[PDB]
RNA sequence: CAGGCGGUAGGGGAGCGUUCCCGAUGCCGAUGAAGGCCGACCCGCGAGGGCGGCUGGAGGUAAGGGAAGUGCGAAUGCCG
RNA sequence: GAGUGAGGGCGCGAGCGAUAACGUCCGCGUCCGAGCGCGGGAACAACCGAGACCGCCAGCUAAGGCCCCCAAGUCUGGGCU
RNA sequence: CAGUACCGUGAGGGAAAGGUGAAAAGAACCCCGGGAGGGGAGUGAAAUAGAGCCUGAAACCGUGGGCUUACAAGCAGUCACGGCCCCGCAAGGGGUUGUGGCGUGCCUAUUGAAGCAUGAGCCGGCGACUCACGGUCGUGGGCGAGCUUAAGCCGUUGAG
């Protein structure tokens, strides 16, 4: 049974132990518990009990375990002689894992 | 060297509004003014003669260089004469040295000086002291009062 | 990357129109559902389909002010002279060519355009040659 | 095994383009009595091709004749040579001339 | 005439595809073992009705 | 003193080689061909991670359409019905709840309109 | 943390490669330097830089700062 | 230490020109130009809304939009066409 | 082997063209064979060392290989998904297009451009603000009411 979650202005859904992106925060490499706020739940079985929120007492759980990549771009445009070459955007990447709500 | 003195008409020609054998093309011909012989002649005076070499040696005497000024080394002439004067005197390969004196006698004596200097009269090599270390002087006189 | 695709859609069938449907202005609506919109599995590249018929596509409520008011205008002229005919005689003549102007005359474009296209069997019988699902909803 | 080749001509690869996707495919005997006989040049040079590869490839890698098919060819360009023609205001009409290098191949059925 | 462009090795072979290479047939002579095209008069098989190579 | 040309041309013209090699054919074969070609797949290439965005975003919306459309209603109408009384989202893409077990969104949809009584 | 952020000319800040200097009676190198085909790993925001294989067959130059015919799509340019 | 007197388009104003012109000569204001890189405009620098670095299968909203070729009621009344 | 080829009436105008290896030690022999050109084989560290012989790229040239094409509107690349053959146990990494949204290029010139207004046959290579001395305003700076010496005489492998 699914559920989501947004790590700023991204939404995504897993499963039970999946993961692949989402940008990245701090907190020390693969061995830390954390945990943010949730939405409404998933799908399958029996759930559908979403409402005003629930994001309060409650929470989402997933676990941690960072590998950090930088991630090339390419950027370039092109107009009369103007063609600002020469820029890649490293940018962040995370491949830690989740659990349960 | 005077050229061949200009060609083909210009309006027409043969496709090229341009011909003045000038040569702004050939591989040897009307280029630009880089090198020129002047390669421009600076330099200064002892005002700073003096002033370089002393900081400099004062702070490799920091680490400390030797002075001698004057003696004897043996015949002052052969090679292994002054060796006697290399591991009875203290120095060995490492620190790089250098020293002055202005003596003939030395002169044909220090020869090839592997690992050092050997001068004659009143130079400034510092250059190669500065990668370098040890010394010796010919009297406090010749240094310059 | 929530996919969505539709992963092998596979078209469907159905049956439309009577002697008083409204030409062109429901038009619009076969293609939009043509295309298979109304099948949530769903990616603007897997072209699927529902499979359509019309029958009775003659005399089909013939809108309103258009006997003798709505022009056809098509067929390049090759020297200076082209191709017209309007309402009362087109109407007429060629019953299913005749509504399926009204269509033919917005339509999509390319290659998807066409192969959805093909399932629009038109007349007025109605009895479709070759019976294969005809669950008609109007 | 089976080496044959071609080169130091004066004439072009175009000319016997042909005379390539043609050979290959069919066995040393298919092609040998074809081209033989279907002049225009190039037939009379194919030919002491044929026979530079077969002399060896039965001598040196040792093969037989109807055990040799024609495995397929190569047809590639080279050097040329300087002349001039007259012409025009007194003008200068000027070329030079395109000689041909490709290689040939049969093998072991 | 004389006009402003280079070459597309596209059209090129795509006009000679059609050049191909056409074969001159090939036709029957029992005795030794000829297969001698259109008419052809040579030593292999030689013939049987005429008077030019060796039947030996 | 004598500093001229050498190989340096070929380093910043080689990159527009490779980076591109595998456009037309001319486009991939004249330093200069491929040079303005890799500012087209340049302004496209960055016009396209700029298209990606606004073309996704549609694709999913009206599908959100269809699952309404089969189960009651249309699109704009189910959505201030749930903004307006409780929390707000669902993510235009993540309503591909569509595709993955339907009755679902069901529930949530009549949720929508649930502040009109 | 507020801030700023297209930007032809233009005038400011850095750096980037690239040939001759000294460090070279220093050091890598036939258990390959120079050249070159391949790379979809490592850093540069880029300028570029590395690194590894393979072809290739005698030289190259640290850190460093010292000079600068150089930074080349073209100019119906010049040459092949 | 530089660039710059070929600028114009638009609008009000205004002399001019036949309230004749994507014209002239201006004051001014502004946009381009330098913002052919948004968006509308069907397509299109100078018209309205908009000022630029990332990544985005993120949310609001301004111009401008809710039958088709592409998207958000063929909404809701009311009449007039 | 160039002031030679060549041109010029004369006057004169004026050219491309360096390079096997350490050693030619330079292919003997036999088979295709016109002499040519080939092949084994040999001298040989290497004949992708062989005589338009160093290493040898680019415009160009196809044999063979894989992805691809006959319903079709194209500055031509792009990105979306998806498909087909290669490596990675894997997660996915390729190549290349299928549909489709996307698609007015460029170097000048300029109130004004995408551009049937210039130029660009195409690739390689060569290609243009330095320097002299002088002047100006800044900069790391030494000394500082003081602050610098021109050409020479000696010395200088070389320095002074």
């Amino acid at each position: 049974m699914f559920a989501i979650v947004k790590t700023g202005g991204k939404q995504y859904r897993v499963e039970p132990g999946l993961k692949l992106r989402v940008e990245k925060l701090d907190a020390e490499p693969g061995a830390t518990v954390e945990l943010p706020v949730l939405l409404l739940g998933g799908e399958k079985t029996v759930v559908g009990t979403p409402v005003v929120e629930g994001a309060s007492v409650v929470a989402e759980v997933l676990g941690h375990g960072r590998g950090k990549k930088i991630l090339v771009s390419k950027f370039k445009a092109k107009v009369q002689y103007r063609r600002k070459k020469g820029h890649r955007q490293p940018y962040t990447e995370l491949l830690i894992k989740e659990i349960r709500g | 060297a005077y050229s061949g003195r200009k060609i083909w008409p210009q309006k027409h020609t043969g496709r090229a509004r341009h011909g003045d054998i000038g040569a702004p093309i050939f591989v040897g011909g009307g280029v630009v003014f880089g090198p020129k012989p002047r390669d421009y002649s600076y330099t200064l005076p002892k005002k700073v003669r003096k002033k370089g070499l002393a900081m400099a040696v004062a702070d490799r005497a920091r680490e400390g260089k030797l002075l001698l000024v004057e003696a004897f080394a043996g015949v002052n002439g052969k090679t292994k004469e002054f060796l006697a004067w290399a591991k009875e005197a203290g120095l060995d390969g490492s620190e790089s040295v250098l020293l002055v004196t202005g003596n003939e006698l030395v002169r044909r004596a220090a020869r090839n000086l592997p690992w050092v200097v050997t001068l004659a009269p009143e130079g400034l090599n510092v250059y190669d002291i500065v990668r370098t270390e040890r010394l010796v002087m010919d009297l406090d006189a010749w240094e310059v009062f | 990357v929530k996919t969505y695709v539709p992963k092998q859609v596979e078209p469907r069938w159905v049956l439309i129109d009577a002697e008083g449907k409204t030409l062109g202005r429901l038009a619009t609506k076969i293609a939009t559902l043509l295309r298979g919109k109304h099948r949530p599995d769903w990616t603007p590249n897997v072209a699927m389909g529902d499979f359509v018929v019309v029958v009775n596509a003659d005399k089909i409520r013939v809108t309103g002010k258009k006997l003798e008011q709505k022009i056809y205008t098509r067929y390049s002229g090759y020297p200076g002279g082209l191709k017209k005919i309007p309402l009362e005689k087109m109407l007429a003549t060629h019953p299913e060519r005749v509504l399926e102007h009204a269509v033919k005359g917005m339509l999509p474009k390319g290659p998807l355009g066409r192969r959805l296209f093909k399932r629009l069997k038109v007349y007025a019988g109605p009895d479709h040659p070759h019976q294969a699902q005809r669950p008609e909803k109007l | 095994e089976a080496k044959a080749i071609a080169r130091y001509v004066r004439i072009s690869p175009r000319k016997v383009r042909l005379v390539v996707d043609l050979i290959r495919g069919k066995s040393l005997e298919e092609a040998r009595n074809i081209l033989r006989y279907t002049n225009k040049r190039g037939a009379y040079f194919v030919a002491k091709v044929l026979e530079s590869a077969a002399a060896n490839a039965v001598n040196n890698h040792d093969m037989l004749e109807d055990r040799l098919y024609v495995k397929a060819a190569y047809v590639d360009e080279g050097p040329a040579l300087k002349r001039v023609l007259p012409r025009a205001r007194g003008r200068a009409d000027i070329i030079k001339k395109r000689t041909s290098h490709i290689t040939v191949i049969l093998g072991e059925k | 005439p004389v006009p402003k462009k280079k070459t597309s090795k596209a059209r090129r072979d795509a006009r000679r595809s059609h050049h191909a290479l056409t074969p001159p047939i090939l036709v029957p002579c029992p005795e030794c073992k000829a297969m001698k095209p259109p008419h052809t008069v040579c030593p292999e098989c030689g013939y049987y009705a005429g008077r030019k190579v060796l039947e030996v | 003193p004598r500093a001229k040309t050498g190989v340096v041309r070929r380093r910043k013209h080689k990159k527009i080689l490779k980076l591109a090699k595998g456009y037309w054919g001319l486009r991939s074969k004249s330093f200069r061909k491929a040079r303005e070609t890799l500012f087209a797949a340049g302004n496209y290439a960055y016009a396209h991670r700029k298209r990606r965005k606004r073309d996704f975003r549609r694709l999913w919306i009206v599908r959100i359409n269809a699952a309404c459309r089969q189960h009651g209603l249309n699109y704009s109408t189910f959505i201030h019905g749930l903004k307006k009384a409780g929390i707000e989202v669902d993510r235009k893409n993540l309503a591909d709840l569509a595709v993955r077990e339907p009755q679902v969104f069901a529930e949530l949809v009549e949720r929508a309109k649930a502040a009109q009584g």
